[PDB]
RNA sequence: CCAAAGAAGGUGUUAGCCCAUUGAGCCAUAAACCUGAGCGCCUCAUGAACAAGCGAGUAGCACUGUUUGGGAAUGCAGUGUCAAGUUGGCAGGUAUUUGUCUGCCAAAGUUAAAUACAGAGUAGGAAGACCGAUAGCGAACAAGUAGCGUGAGCGA
RNA sequence: AGACCUGAGUGUGGCAGGACUACCCGCCGAACUUAAGCAUAUUACUCAGCGGAGGAAAAGAAAACAACCGUGAUUCUCUCAGUGAGCGGCGAGCGAAGAGGGAACGAACUCGUUGCCGAAUCGGGUCUUACAAGGCCUUGAGUUGUGGCAC
């Protein structure tokens, strides 16, 4: 399956040449994760969050999310969840 | 002990007790009714 | 199982919820001991994870340990030398207040062998941590393939010599490879093989 | 051994070569390397130019097996053939075969007259090294 | 690295007419106020104490002390060496001495003796009997009360059959496969007197070579 | 004077040196002949304790891993799941057998894979199983024969069963074909290079 | 004259043969150790054959302090702030935002050997191109003694 | 009445404090010194100080390397390497890692979680020649979960 190497020291498949090998979702946990968020209710942050995307400033929330959380990707991600549990 | 001690030469239905197997019972559904103490700490 | 539900509870420690019951406990920690010998672990969960078990020989005890910066004990704040080590308020300790808290356990009850511990509530002035200790005189522990590797004594003191998880943690054993090299198998074993000379016989 | 040293012959001389004027004291002129730029500049000014500064990039982590790159040239590739191989060899005919990298080479450079007629397997060949071995009857052939 | 240190042993100044030495503190004893510390002090350090990580060993190239032994095998064979270097060889039939394989079946002292006045090697051995001594000097007080001359050396093809000769005095034993230069040129000096056995003697080609192969 | 010398860097300027006021950091090897021969000594002593198993169990072939050192071959710390199951054998019970086990090896390539599958049946093919029971004998273990002609393998590697690490033959010598008497390596190479090398200026320019 | 023993100690001068020393070998052994995982009886255990998940005030992030060769930050610490969930995390030695690839799966735990013994101890051993009574440990001797100091200590 | 659950008293059975501390582990932590001055730096993550264990300790079964034709827990040795790495009033100075040859190596296991069970567990009395890895009994502990089995 992986492209076969070309024999010589450069270029895009170099390496000396071998037959090459083949390299060798969470439900329930989401149900626990669901009913523990609704039992627990939003954090203050989330509040903050929510409170953000109701009135329309999404840059200032994912703003806010990559202060408290650190990295930007988490905050993404974390805006993204806001603005799906809005939408319920 | 006396039930196995008989068997040698299941248990009789009743109650699910335990947190584990009370959560198990009401995760599958078979539970039809499920007593909470108010007071656990 | 159960677990599960307790788990991601304790996820969620800035609920609503999870702040009411923790500013409940921390009062009536407030109110408390410094140490406090517990009937059962107020984190089963996570106790039970790091090692603890409904038996006989397993103990708790809850530890206040006081939040902040070291102050360096000088007289009148006053230093002395180059104005490199001229600070007083602004040092920190270089152990983490979980080893401090297991050390503080483990000193003042000498019978028993610390095992772990771990963050149950904090205020503004103290952290609490349980620590979970083993009796090693019990028949139970001592007859358990699990756990009877505590009774033999190079396990005597191991928190006085950072050896539970949060003095490995301190020591930068969390990590490995290139980003630990100059601290395994210590601090000191790497500066004594980096730092003494070596004469070859023939060289 | 001790019997051979100037202290031996400075026995009975008091002042074991530094002098009456000028002892034979502790460090007056230093510890070290030090006053590279101040009272030992001439020193280091014309026996060590470029000693002081800085210059180019910097490379962390430096690996030296991935720059492996050791060269031969063609005047020397009878280093590398076997006594009786080389004279069974010739142009037109059947060649030796040199693996470079097996003998510690990754490079085929080419200075000078080839000598021995001969196919190279290496993973480098300058171009004068490839047509000059190819105007003497052997080959370069890659490898990796 | 404590010795002659083990003092508090500091200095009075200028201020006393006495030397500038530290002195030993304290009072009450036959040693107080004494010099201290200094190589020329009683009592006190020696100048630049010897250390263990002095250079007692020497790495020697190993076609070096390949030649060296060729070369003292080859100076074994002159007769006039030997006798320079001061063996008695004067009644031995040839040098170098090459004997029968058969004395590795001996087994008593006494046979060994036998063969070593056939052959005449008996007149090193007996001066090597009678150099013997006390040791002139310190050496005798460390665990080398005695010395001798170093005698003939009797060359094997192995291990084996060394057990008549062992207790013979003035006599060495070597191995053919491991020969050693310190005993090939005792002192330095080339020329030691070697009985070889037959086996032994047709090993040194395939051993050592020769000048083509 | 100074003069015209190298600049030193010693780096003897910390407390190695044992004196009257410093234990010193030092590191001598006086001990090296005594511990050589205590390592011979033990070697032997296991070999006697553990006869007639051999003293080194059986390891695989291995390459070596940067483009400085690809060409050589070594010894690895464990056979591979996959080697062990080509070779119709359990891990748990290679393990007991005196077959070395690394579950981490993950096996890129056939041809490692099929050296180390050679080197298990050479060695399963000369093993000697002795039996737990002498009087009840089960399939696949030895006789009383086999076991009492025994012979214990000492080797310092552990391979005189299936021999030493094998490297890839030497090329016979040949002709140089018109192709290879044609055509100029080095701009093949050059071009090679030159496609990595320039890989997103190339595409950065193209897709402008 | 002995030597499979010449190997050094003792004995009124310098000893293979005056004495001791050692070789084969003999006897006795709490337990522990080694031995078809030594060998039986009882007892007890035991082998063979008839779908979901994976460690939270944790990892990160900010500031401060410290440590490191680790350089837009190698580890650690205080405080603030605090995740994700394998559509996932961590690492990949120039910060960021993207999207590919590779390795691995932190935040419980146990573990022999190869290494240290840089002023330790217990029981045995082996040595030295070392020092030779102002030397060598302070101490070859009723030496950590006699003596000194309120004392910490000093110390022949 | 009583219960549990939080905490006391006493009886019974046991353990800790002290010593050693060369090496080892955790903290704490200088200055002389070097820079021909000196403050960063250096000495030194050293001495002194406070704790802790052993016959070794510590480490250790990959959130490891690499970038290869790939390696494969830890520790140690040579080497990498006084380094065309890097750090540094870029001064004085400082300063490793992977790969490679080797020592060692029967080296691997446990819990928690998941899911299938659910007291099968522990302690205590007492029988077996037996404070049995055994039988019997036992509310004492344990269902706020001990113990079994599986990838
Ligand atoms: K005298
Ligand atoms: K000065
Ligand atoms: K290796
Ligand atoms: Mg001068
Ligand atoms: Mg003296
Ligand atoms: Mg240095
Ligand atoms: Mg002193
Ligand atoms: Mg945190
Ligand atoms: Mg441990
Ligand atoms: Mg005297
Ligand atoms: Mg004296
Ligand atoms: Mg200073
Ligand atoms: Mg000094
Ligand atoms: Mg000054
Ligand atoms: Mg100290
Ligand atoms: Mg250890
Ligand atoms: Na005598
Ligand atoms: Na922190
Ligand atoms: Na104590
Ligand atoms: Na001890």
């Amino acid at each position: 399956a992986p492209t076969p190497r070309t024999g010589i020291i450069a270029g895009f498949n170099k390496g000396h040449v071998t037959t090459r090998r083949p390299r060798q979702p969470h439900k329930h946990l989401r149900a626990v994760k669901a009913i523990i968020a609704d039992l627990v209710g939003l954090s203050p942050l989330e509040k903050r969050v929510q409170e953000f995307l109701r009135v329309g400033k999404e840059k200032r929330a994912l703003k806010y999310c990559k202060k408290r959380l650190g990295d930007f990707t988490a905050a993404k991600k974390k805006r993204s969840k806001m603005e799906e549990a809005l939408r319920h | 002990r006396e039930r196995l001690q008989k068997v040698a030469e299941k248990a009789p239905l009743a109650v699910v007790t335990g947190l584990q197997e009370v959560t198990r019972a009401i995760e599958k559904k078979q539970a039809r009714m499920v007593v909470i103490a108010n007071n656990v700490d | 199982g159960a677990f599960m539900y307790l788990n991601e509870l304790w996820k969620k420690k800035s609920s609503d919820v999870m702040r009411f019951i923790q500013r409940i406990r921390s009062w009536e920690f407030r109110h408390q001991h410094t140490v406090v010998r517990l009937r059962r672990p107020t984190r089963p969960e996570k106790a039970r994870m790091l090692g603890y078990k409904t038996k006989q020989g397993f103990c708790v005890f809850r530890v206040r340990v006081r939040r902040g910066g070291r102050k360096r004990p000088v007289h009148k704040g006053i230093t002395y030398g180059k104005p490199k080590t001229s600070g007083v308020l602004g040092m920190k300790l270089n152990k983490n207040n979980q080893a401090v808290a297991e050390q503080r356990l483990g000193k003042r009850f000498g019978n028993l062998r610390v095992l772990n511990s771990y963050w149950v509530n904090m205020d503004s002035t103290f952290k609490w941590y349980e620590v979970i200790a083993v009796d090693p005189m019990c028949k139970t522990i001592r007859r358990d393939p699990r756990i009877n590797w505590i009774v033999n004594s190079v396990h005597k003191h191991r928190e006085q010599r950072g050896l539970t998880s949060a003095g490995r943690k301190h020591r930068g054993l969390r990590h490995k490879g290139h980003k630990a090299s100059k601290l395994r198998p210590s601090y000191r074993a790497a500066w004594r093989r980096n730092n003494r000379i070596v004469f070859l016989r023939k060289r | 051994p001790t019997r051979f040293k100037k202290c031996r012959h400075q026995r009975g001389s008091t002042f074991c070569g530094y002098g009456r004027v000028g002892k034979h004291r502790k460090h007056e002129s230093g510890r070290g390397n030090a006053g590279g730029m101040h009272h030992h500049r001439i020193n280091f000014d014309k026996y060590h130019p470029g000693y002081f500064g800085k210059l180019g990039m910097d490379h962390y982590h430096r690996k030296k097996n991935p720059m492996w790159k050791p060269t031969i040239n063609l005047n020397n590739l009878s280093r590398l053939i076997a006594a009786e191989e080389a004279a069974k060899a010739a142009k037109g005919g059947t060649l030796p075969v040199v693996d470079l990298q097996s003998s510690g080479y990754a490079k085929l450079l080419g200075n000078g007259h080839i000598q021995v007629p001969c196919i190279v397997k290496a993973r480098y060949v300058s171009k004068l090294a490839d047509k000059k071995i190819r105007k003497a009857g052997g080959a370069v052939v890659l490898q990796a | 690295r404590l010795s002659g240190m083990n003092h508090s042993a500091h200095s009075w100044g200028t201020g006393r007419a006495v030397a500038r030495i530290p002195r030993i503190s304290g009072g009450g004893t036959s040693t107080s106020g004494a010099g201290a510390f200094g190589n020329m002090c009683r009592g006190g350090r020696m100048f630049a104490p010897t250390k263990i990580f002095r250079r007692w060993h020497r790495k020697i190239n190993l076609h070096q002390k390949r030649f060296a032994v060729v070369s003292a095998l080859a100076a074994s064979s002159v007769p006039s060496l030997v006798m320079s270097r001061g063996h008695q060889i004067g009644n031995v039939p040839e040098v170098p001495l090459v004997v029968e394989d058969s004395i590795q079946g001996y087994e008593k002292t006494k046979e060994a003796m036998a063969f070593l006045k056939a052959i005449a090697a008996i007149d090193d051995v007996n001066r090597v009997n009678d150099s013997r001594e006390i040791r002139a000097g310190r050496g005798k007080m460390r665990n080398r009360r005695y010395v001798a001359r170093r005698g003939p050396m009797l060359v094997m093809p192995n291990n084996k059959g060394t057990r008549a000769f062992r207790n013979i005095f003035g006599l060495d034993l070597a191995n053919v496969s491991a020969l050693n230069l310190l005993h090939l040129a005792p002192g330095g000096h080339v020329g030691r007197f070697v009985i070889w056995t037959q086996s032994a003697f047709e090993q040194l080609d395939k051993i050592f070579g020769t000048f083509t192969e | 004077p100074k003069g015209n010398n190298a600049i030193p860097h010693v780096h003897q300027k910390k407390h190695w040196n044992p004196c009257s006021s410093q234990k010193g950091n030092v590191k001598v090897f006086l001990n090296q002949p005594a511990q050589k021969h205590r390592r011979r000594r033990l070697r032997l002593l296991k070999a006697k304790k553990v006869f007639p198993r051999p003293l080194k169990a059986l390891r695989p072939q291995v390459n070596c891993p940067t483009v400085r050192h690809n060409m050589k071959r070594r010894l690895g710390r464990g056979f591979s799941p996959a080697e062990l199951k080509a070779a119709g054998l359990n891990p748990q019970y290679a393990a007991t057998i005196g077959i070395r086990v690394d579950s981490r090896r993950k096996n890129k390539s056939e041809e490692g894979m099929n050296v180390n599958v050679q080197r298990l049946k050479t060695y399963m093919s000369k093993l000697v199983l002795f039996p737990m029971n002498h009087k009840k004998v089960q399939k696949g273990e030895a006789s009383e024969e086999e076991v009492k002609a025994a012979t214990q393998d000492r080797s310092r590697f552990g391979d005189a069963a299936v021999g030493a690490v094998v490297y890839p033959s030497a090329e016979a010598p040949r002709a140089v074909s018109a192709e290879e008497k044609s055509m100029c390596v080095y701009a093949f190479l050059k071009k090679n290079h030159s496609a990595v090398r320039f890989f997103g200026t190339r595409s950065s320019r193209a897709a402008r």
